[PDB]
DNA sequence: GGGTTGGGGTTGGG
RNA sequence: CCCGCUUAAUUCAUUCAGAUCUGUAAUAGAACUGUCAUUCAACCCCAAAAAUCUAGUGCUGAUAUAACCUUCACCAAUUAGGUUCAAAUAAGUGGUAAUGCGGGACAAAAGACUAUCGACAUUUGAUACACUAUUUAUCAAUGGAUGUCUUAUUUU
């Protein structure tokens, strides 16, 4: 209606003002995220009060159309969807492997165990490759395969030769290697203490 | 520049010259070169063991003796690995001292 | 045992045959001058595939069995067969021209062959195949040789033909020659 | 133009009577029952070292019924030696200087020396029987087709 | 600058190729050779010969010759002797000059074709050569060298050497192609629609027979696993289940539809053909723009084969993601020209290989190495989508669909209802069937002739208010031994009646044939004009209407027959050519090869045995240049013979018993010669001047009975008369409509483009309309009857000039074909009118102007195509270029560089070498800031350009500018320098530009020159 | 190269010389003044010389000529011809490469020439003018040839063997009987 | 038992 | 503007050829079956350009009488107003796409996180595998990256 469209601009030019999406803050990210600040009518659908003003989604568009092109703070042409505003109103499992060739790259031995196909991490040092997992399951999973039962025998092919590795690092060995983790994973945190102590 | 002619003959023409420059060939004989032909054989004056060793055929041009030596003015080898036939070189021999031929191979 | 002929009684008996004869002759002729301005290869399948299905990117599909094929290479030289009487142009195929790659160089397979000279072409290297091919100059051998009175584009024309390559046998040879001059002189 | 196979003797007397009757056609061809400009012969082949002889090297090919001297060519942009050549002063380098028969193609005309085109090594007598035989059966094909 | 000079020395140029360490004549060669001495006597005849042979060598090689004192150079042999030894020094190479048609086999060579160029080798001035040089030099001579000898005024001839057509030449994977061209020309329909009954999708219908009909697909050598193979083999036995409930008549009644009133036309046209007594004619072009506003539109068509994709084909077979790309890529597929086409990559660069699931590896790559995974399934995919679109959407649009162009709309393309197609053919036929072709049975047709010669085909293009014949005949009989279609069978002949064009330019009538002997007859009448003082003009067009139907065979057979123009035997000799290119001489990175500045041409020549003053027997070639610059000539062995009675026998077979094919029967002409065999041209043109000549006695001595100039032209089919005198063109038309009547033609639509008006009724002419303009609008130019100045007619939308390119882009070699594309589009009509002699100075500024103002019009879809695809993933580029805003930079580079190019030949085109370089340097700049400015101007509103490259250009355009302000302004004080003396037209030059003041602005002069 | 030759069609040419040969001799000799008619008629003289047109210009590789007897042998794949040439300097103008034998030569003019001989006719052929073009060596094995100078023999030999042998031979046997009707 | 040499590209007049 | 789902019904017509049926005055109507084709489809003449394109600028000081910038669909043409070597607010024309439903709070100058990660995230160089317009991996170097809270109320 008449009044229905009057009293739907004048609410719409209330809820539109850059004082209430600054106080509020609600319609600023419908303002940001929008195309070319060009906001569209089906988000004026979902609103509360705005239904109260009812009292065929194109008829009332078209009637919010009228009641913007009387108005001046908003714009509208073209009959178009959207709608836009004329001002822009800013403001447990870890092993070894050895007998790698000395000297071999890290590229080698660190693509021929994940050809397993599941993560692991990998330390090597001149044949001592120390490998650990973050899964229980992939150890006795993967040891199905790694540990070649044709041969019965840990051994992995790496630049053209046959290196060992073994099933079970010793427990002694396997907390000193926890505490090396937590003195690496540590050694973040006295990198990053003075990081923030050098101002 | 100097024409040294050789003449080739067979076995029994060599009884038919008694002196003169020819050229024979010939098989060697194992046991002073010395060759089997053809059983006759004929013997020389080449060291015998100076030869090369593969080569199991020579030919010599050399003047005939009496008979049955001649001495070798040229000595060829080479390591023939296969049978040499004769009888075709007997008739080559007669056609070349065939009057209808002779006129190819020597003078007059 | 065969009876052999010249290469003037072939071409002789050659220029005096009407359109469809053939005829093989045995010669004791020579090789010379492999030519070397057209192609020194065909393809062919393994099935008697008549056309081969070009592609691009070197992609090969046979028709005569309908399954994707490995190409085959059969190389197919031209040269001249001489004598002491004549010369004769001649084309050789396949397996002939492989033996005679062969018996030249043992260690290139007589299946390799076409591969090996199709390789050293498109490659780059070509003067290797040329040197190859110069060292069979003047190499005397044994041949069969086929003629044919054919016609083509209406167009009378005779060509020849070589069967088989064999190594050479003076001891034969001689004794032909010997042959032939006894019966000379006798008439 | 045909190839002809004859010894050195008479390549002496064609060279002799063509050298003493300078009344023939004015071509380089020769005439021996015909026009032939090519020559088959097997023969000693020996070298025949000359005098300052850049281009050339002169040979020499001594045979059961004369002797003839031919020449060789060299490659001018690179002055070294032909295949058939250098396999052959491998060859007798290996056996210790020792002289074979072969078996050569060259092409021989008038008013200039005789060229030799190509050899190769012999190692069968049979050879000799068989040149010999083609001799004398071409000479005869020649003859009895000028009658 | 490097700019293009008009006269060039062999000599100079062989020295700038890197490749060749030596170059010389001959005489300094034998002089430094020692062979012999300025203090000796040579005739004239011989050392001309020795100071224009030209020898060239990849190697400083005077050393090796020089004179050794052994032996005197007496030589006693031949010369075919040492040419022969030489050739035998060869052996096996297979690529010499003096090894042209000819063999080796042992020590022995052999003749056995026809090398024209032996003449040179064995003339009497190499016997004497040889002499000079000795043998066994000689014999190396004719190898180690390239000589090429003099036997034109400019033209060299290559007598020995290295061939040099021979300077002039691990792999990758190659995706196939979408077989576009197949969906256009198809006059078959069925009774039910859907795909012909030879498609794999009726195949005698169990996967296992789409297995054995899918036998190319299922086995290719890019699936991996047998795994992966029959999970295809399920795909696709499931898309021939979803296509066997698609019922198609619903789905074209939905999208593009028969018009309302179909069963109307159809009952029409069946009226039409019933009346044996001929119809009305405007019933007819009604009729047929009636049928021929039922084209259906492009989204009509896109929306169809959307559809019919959607429930044919699994959607998960590519992919949710891929299927959408593609459905969506499909629309540009539909709507490009003739000569365009789509490429696998296209689609594969928009699509992700991760969307596909059915996918599988081997060896688990998808983590190691994710880019051979990402390779070895891209080569799955493009094999997919191939499969689909050459399997599915070329078969369903040739079948229900009738793809082709209008006559006047150029390459665009236009699609049509089946149905409809044949009511245009049923109603083509009954048009065609009454004025020249007939039906026949092949009884008629002489057997001999029936075995020797080969059939054509029959396609209709629609025309505005009718149709157009084109007849093809590119088939050949297979069967009965026919290898050859019929233009290769009358390319012998063609060469023949070309020799016999060379001669009817001023013989027997009034023809060109094209735009260089149009400009020279302009040239001359223009010197005759401007000599009687510039009076008025008046001038008059008309045009034979379907020429190639109204000749009679008779008279042509007659005219031929009774002709001294064509000789009784011509042998053919085949041979190659080397011209100069317009790369202009780069002044002296070391690897410059001959392909950088010339051209090579294989041609062919027919020549008579006459002694012909042209004694083609010694050259071989017969060049017509237009400049002097050198060119090299190397004959061929491939000569052939050709008899007047051939050509005759040719003649009257296609003359009388022509016979084509359509829609399997036959048809056969009963009046004029086939258009669309090659040698029509031209027997159109000599029938047509025999008769013109007849009746045009008055021109010939109108010049001087009362001193009158007059102009007559004519193509194959227009004509023009350009004069000063009324009455003159009056009595032309009189005359030409006489041999109308006489001969039996008559005038297109009766439209003659006169300048003046007359009363029609005193002269019989009151049936032709009189049109009355003012400016001559002949074949695609615009000749001013006031200045007599002459330019071409260009289009003025840009979706006119769209209608005809054609744009091909290729990542491969982006940097030449872009170019390439710019220097013809620029040169491409231009490059013949720019004559001097014709326009004045305004008037080439003028025609450059709008010249530019087109073309850069016509590139612009290049550059649109090319911004399509971003070249920062692409290495080649990136490293040249940088890695962002890549494109900017290519497009600036090869924009500015072509440019250059133009300006530089233009600047060759409109002055002499005698020319002060200053006033060439500032012409340049004028022209280059000419096309800038256009340039700028075009693109200062685009989009994809008005962020960061107009800028560039800009920049660049101001510095033109600068530059031609500052050679302007020093040309004043070198001129005054007075060490140097102006001709005429350099006086010319400089009034041109001290009028327009080009010191201050170009601000004067555009007025003069935008002005239409 | 042998179809080259071969499409000249030079029996078209020899026809037509023929033909013009003998229309304008027995139109320049219809006086028939039996007193001349005799004087005409002596041994050894050329009783008239055809000089050929300027369109009867064919092409052929020479096999074999001989000095002395002036004769020449040409040949084109099929047939090939013994004719004659007028002297030394027709050998001597055309600028052979090499030599006369095996080389490419066409004909710029020849001419047909009438004899009377014992109890007969006898009709020769002469070539006036010619040029060598090239070098060709491909020893052509010619079926069947025609010889211009023994007589009608020379032609008719062969004539079985090829139907254009056959024609040319017909129309020499109706020249010559048109000749000795004429004048005997 | 092989055989012009199959091309690539597609503007502007007729 | 982005993301996920969805978008429908009988035949608009049936050329050529073959075999059936129905009545007739020459037509018609019913219903059926086979189907691109010389294995291939592409019209011709003439004229213009031609690098194995990592190889190329006087890399550019000009005419505020200038050059740029400014519009809610998109693009391409026409008018208004500002700026001084670059930045933000417009107005008439012509063509092109348009079913509905649902989501679009970090906005940021930091503070707190001892939450995190030798499995953090960038940046570069090196090495692999790839390349016709690849969306990776390891090493080295480097320091910051992540998830939560505070400055925050659907008349939105
Ligand atoms: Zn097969």
């Amino acid at each position: 209606e008449l009044d229905i469209k009057e009293s739907l601009k004048l609410q719409m030019e209330y809820y539109f003002c850059d004082t209430n999406l600054t106080h509020d803050s609600y319609l600023r990210g419908i303002i940001s995220k929008s195309p070319k600040n060009c906001v569209d009518i089906k988000v004026f659908l979902k609103f509360n009060k705005i239904q109260q003003i009812l009292k065929s989604k194109k008829d009332l568009i078209h009637l919010i159309r009228d009641s913007l092109k009387e108005s001046k703070i908003l714009k509208v042409k073209m009959d178009s969807l959207k709608v836009k505003r004329r001002f822009p109103f800013n403001l447990n499992c870890l092993i070894k492997i050895i007998n790698i060739p000395q000297g071999t790259l890290k590229a080698e031995v660190v693509l021929a165990v994940r050809h397993l196909g599941y993560e692991f991490y990998c330390d090597y040092i001149d044949g001592q490759a120390m490998i650990r997992f973050q899964n229980s399951d992939e150890q006795r999973l993967a040891i199905q395969k790694l540990l070649n039962h044709n041969n019965n025998k840990l051994q992995i092919e790496i630049r053209g030769q046959i290196c060992d590795v073994i099933s079970t690092i010793p427990e002694d060995e396997e907390k000193n290697y926890w505490n090396y983790i937590k003195f690496k994973k540590n050694e973040f945190r006295k990198f990053f203490f003075m990081k923030k102590q050098q101002k | 520049q100097e024409q040294v002619m050789y003449p080739r003959i067979l076995f029994e023409q060599m009884a038919q010259f008694r002196g003169k420059k020819v050229t024979v060939v010939g098989n060697v004989c194992n046991e002073s070169l010395v060759i089997e032909f053809g059983q006759h054989v004929v013997i020389d004056n080449y060291r015998r063991v100076d030869l090369n060793n593969t080569t199991k055929f020579v030919e010599i041009r050399g003047v005939v003796l009496n008979q049955n030596i001649v001495s070798c003015e040229e000595l060829t080898e080479f390591e023939q690995k296969d049978p040499f036939d004769f009888d075709t070189y007997s008739k080559l021999i007669h056609l070349s001292q065939s009057d209808k031929l002779s006129s190819l191979f020597t003078d007059q | 045992q065969r009876i052999y002929s010249s290469i003037e009684e072939i071409i002789q008996q050659a220029q005096a045959s009407e359109i469809g004869q053939k005829k093989e002759f045995y010669v004791y002729g020579n090789l010379v001058s492999i030519q070397m301005k057209n192609k020194l290869y065909y393809y062919r399948c393994t099935c008697q595939g008549k056309s081969v299905l070009k592609y691009h990117g070197d992609s090969f599909f046979c028709e005569s069995c309908q399954q994707f094929i490995n190409p085959q290479v059969h190389l197919m030289l031209r040269a001249f067969v001489q004598d002491s009487t004549g010369t004769i142009p001649v084309m050789i195929f396949d397996q002939q021209s492989s033996q005679l790659i062969n018996q030249i160089d043992p260690s290139i397979h007589v299946q390799e062959a076409g591969q090996y000279v199709k390789n050293c072409i498109e490659n780059g290297q070509e003067e290797i195949i040329r040197q190859l091919f110069s060292k069979l100059d003047f190499a005397r051998f044994i041949f069969e040789i086929q003629f044919e009175n054919k016609e083509f584009n209406n167009e009378q024309e005779i060509a020849y033909k070589v069967l088989k390559i064999e190594k050479e046998n003076i001891k034969e040879e001689s004794k032909y020659l010997l042959k032939k001059l006894e019966h000379l002189i006798n008439n | 133009q045909i190839t002809v196979p004859l010894n050195c003797f008479m390549i002496n007397q064609i060279v002799k009577a063509a050298k003493e009757n300078p009344q023939a056609h004015s071509g380089n061809h020769y005439e021996w029952y015909g026009a032939f400009e090519n020559a088959i012969i097997t023969a000693k082949f020996e070298f025949l070292q000359s005098i300052n002889d850049s281009p050339k090297i002169m040979g020499k090919l001594s045979d059961s019924t004369g002797c003839i001297e031919v020449v060789i060519q060299k490659s001018k942009m690179s002055d070294e030696l032909p295949e058939f050549v250098q396999a052959y002063e491998i060859e007798l380098q290996n056996n210790g200087n020792r002289h074979k028969y072969v078996r050569a193609m060259l092409k021989m005309r008038k008013n200039a020396q005789i060229q030799l085109l190509y050899f190769s090594i012999v190692n069968d007598a049979n050879e000799i029987s068989r040149h010999g035989l083609d001799l004398c059966l071409r000479y005869l094909q020649r003859k009895h087709g000028i009658e | 600058k490097q700019m293009l000079t008009r006269k060039e020395d062999l000599l100079t140029v062989l020295k700038q190729i890197s490749a060749l360490k030596y170059v010389s004549n001959l005489y300094e060669f034998l002089l430094a050779t020692e062979k012999i001495v300025q203090t000796s006597e040579l005739d004239t005849q011989f050392q001309e010969f020795l100071t224009t042979t030209i020898i060239a060598s990849e190697q400083n090689l005077v050393e090796n010759y020089k004179q050794k004192y052994n032996q005197p150079n007496f030589s006693q042999l031949t010369i075919k002797q040492v040419i022969d030894d030489s050739i035998i020094l060869l052996g096996n190479k297979q690529n010499y000059v003096q090894q042209i048609g000819t063999t080796t086999i042992g020590f022995y060579v052999e003749y056995e074709n026809i090398n024209l160029s032996r003449q040179t080798l064995y003339s009497s001035n190499f016997r004497n050569l040889l002499n000079i040089f000795g043998e066994e030099d000689f014999k190396y001579f004719l190898i180690d060298f390239l000589v090429f000898t003099k036997v034109e005024q400019n033209g060299y001839l290559q007598v020995a050497g290295v061939c040099l057509n021979q300077y002039f030449s691990e792999n990758q994977y190659i995706y196939p192609e979408i077989q576009r061209s197949q969906i256009f020309y198809c006059n078959h329909m069925g009774r039910e629609p859907g795909v012909f009954k030879s498609s794999f999708f009726n195949y005698s219908e169990p996967q296992t027979i789409i297995k054995k009909t899918l036998l190319k697909e299922y086995q290719s050598k890019n699936f991996s696993c047998q795994e992966e193979r029959d999970l295809f083999l399920e795909f696709t036995e499931k898309i021939v289940q979803n296509f066997h409930n698609i019922n198609f008549n619903y789905l074209l009644k939905k999208f593009c539809k028969l018009p309302e009133n179909y069963q109307s036309l159809k009952s029409q046209v069946k009226q039409i053909v019933q009346s044996e007594n001929k119809a009305n004619q405007q019933s007819c072009e009604n009729l047929f723009n009636s049928l021929y506003d039922t084209e259906i539109s492009y989204k009509q068509i896109t929306n169809f084969l959307r559809q019919i994709i959607q429930n044919c084909v699994p959607n998960q077979l590519l992919g949710k993601k891929n299927f959408k790309v593609f459905l969506e890529k499909l629309y540009e597929f539909v709507q490009m020209k003739r000569f365009e086409n789509q490429k696998v990559l296209d689609y594969i660069c928009f699509m992700d290989v991760f969307d596909v699931e059915w996918f599988v590896d081997l060896k688990n790559q998808k983590f190691t190495q994710k880019r051979k995974y990402i390779s070895d399934k891209r080569k799955i995919l493009g094999d997919l989508i191939v499969f689909i679109i050459n399997k599915i959407v070329i078969p369903v649009l040739r079948y229900n669909f009738y793809i082709t162009e209008k006559h006047k709309e150029g390459s665009q393309i236009f699609y049509y209802r089946k149905p409809i197609w044949k009511l245009v053919s049923k109603l083509t036929i009954v048009k065609l069937e009454e004025e020249n072709l007939e039906k026949v049975e092949e009884k008629l047709i002489p057997e001999d002739s029936f075995q020797k010669y080969p059939q054509g085909k029959l396609r209709i293009i629609p025309k505005k208010g009718s149709f157009r014949p084109i007849m093809t005949f590119l088939r050949k009989d297979k069967q009965k031994n026919i290898k050859l279609n019929l233009n290769q069978i009358l390319m012998d002949s063609q060469l023949v009646f070309r020799n016999l064009k060379d001669m009817l330019g001023q013989k027997i009538g009034y023809s060109v044939f094209d735009n260089k002997q149009i400009s020279e007859k302009f040239a001359q009448f223009i010197e005759k004009w401007k000599n009687k003082g510039r009076p008025q003009l008046y001038y008059v067009t008309l045009d034979i209407k379907k020429c190639y139907d109204s000749i009679d065979q008779m008279k042509l057979l007659n005219f031929f027959n009774q002709s001294d123009l064509i000789q009784d035997t011509y042998f053919i000799n085949k041979y190659l050519l080397f011209q100069r290119n317009k790369r202009p001489l780069l002044q002296i990175m070391d690897n410059i090869n001959f392909p950088y500045y010339f051209n090579l041409k294989e041609r062919q020549i027919a020549y008579s045995l006459y002694d012909d003053d042209d004694q083609i027997l010694q050259k071989g070639f017969k060049e017509i240049q237009s400049d002097d610059r050198p060119f090299i000539v190397i004959n061929q062995d491939k000569p052939r013979c050709i008899t007047k009675d051939i050509i005759h026998n040719h003649l009257k077979h296609i003359s009388q018993y022509n016979v084509i094919s359509f829609n399997k029967v036959k048809f056969r002409q009963k009046r004029g010669i086939p258009q669309g065999l090659n040698i029509s041209g031209v027997l159109c043109s000599f029938y047509f001047g025999k008769l013109e000549e007849e009746y045009t006695q008055f021109l010939k001595n109108a010049e001087q009975v009362n001193g009158s100039i007059n102009l007559l032209m004519r193509l194959t089919d227009d004509y023009l008369f350009i004069s000063d005198s009324q009455q003159n063109a009056l009595n032309l038309i009189v005359q030409l409509q006489n041999c109308a009547n006489n001969n039996g033609f008559m005038f297109n639509d009766q439209k003659i483009t006169t300048n003046f008006q007359f009363p029609q009724e005193d002269y019989n002419l009151e049936h032709f309309k009189i049109s009355v303009q003012n400016e001559c609008q002949w074949i695609g130019k615009s000749i001013d009857m006031n200045t007599l100045e002459i330019k071409s007619i260009q289009k003025q939308t840009q979706q006119e000039i769209n209608q005809t390119i054609n744009v091909a882009i290729s990542i491969k070699n982006l940097k030449s074909q872009l170019k390439n594309k710019l220097r013809s589009l620029f040169l491409n009509q231009l490059i013949d009118y720019f004559n001097p002699n014709i326009n004045s100075f305004e008037g080439l500024c003028r025609q450059l102007y709008h010249h530019s103002k087109a073309t850069v019009m016509k590139f612009y879809p290049f550059m649109t195509k090319l911004f399509q695809i971003d070249l920062k993933k692409s290495k080649q580029y990136s490293v040249q270029y940088g890695k962002e805003n890549t494109n900017e930079n290519f497009l600036k580079d090869i924009l500015y560089y072509t440019v250059e190019d133009v300006c530089k030949i233009l600047c060759y085109l409109q002055f002499e070498d005698e020319i002060n370089s200053n006033i060439k340097e500032i012409f340049k700049n004028l022209y280059s800031w000419i096309m800038w400015d256009i340039i700028v101007s075009y693109l200062k509103k685009k989009k994809q350009f008005k962020g960061y490259l107009n800028k560039l250009l800009q920049k660049i355009r101001k510095s033109r500018f600068f530059y031609l302000k500052e050679g302007c302004k020093s040309l004043q004080l070198i001129l005054s320098q007075q060490k140097y003396q102006l001709n005429k037209k350099e006086l010319e030059a400089i009034e041109f530009i001290d009028l327009n003041n080009l010191i201050q602005d170009i601000k004067t002069l555009i007025p003069k020159i935008s002005a239409k | 190269m042998k179809l080259l030759l071969q499409n000249q069609n030079i029996f078209q040419k020899l026809k037509n010389t023929l033909n013009g040969c003998i229309k304008k001799f027995y139109d320049t000799y219809q006086d028939l003044e039996q007193m001349q008619k005799f004087e005409m008629i002596v041994e050894d003289k050329l009783l008239f010389r055809y000089s050929c047109s300027q369109s009867e210009m064919f092409s052929a590789q020479i096999q074999a000529h001989y000095l002395e007897k002036r004769v020449l042998q040409l040949t084109d794949g099929n047939v090939k011809y013994i004719v004659n040439f007028r002297d030394k300097g027709v050998l001597d103008k055309a600028n052979f490469f090499d030599t006369p034998n095996n080389s490419l030569v066409i004909i710029r003019q020849w001419s047909y020439e009438i004899y009377y001989t014992k109890n007969t006719f006898q009709i020769n052929l002469v070539i006036d003018e010619m040029r060598c073009i090239d070098i060709i060596t491909t020893i052509f094995y010619c079926k069947l040839e025609l010889d211009f100078t023994q007589g009608i023999k020379g032609i008719s030999k062969s004539s079985s063997f090829s139907n254009q042998i056959y024609e040319y031979s017909a129309q020499y046997y109706k020249a010559i009987q048109l000749l000795k009707k004429l004048l005997i």
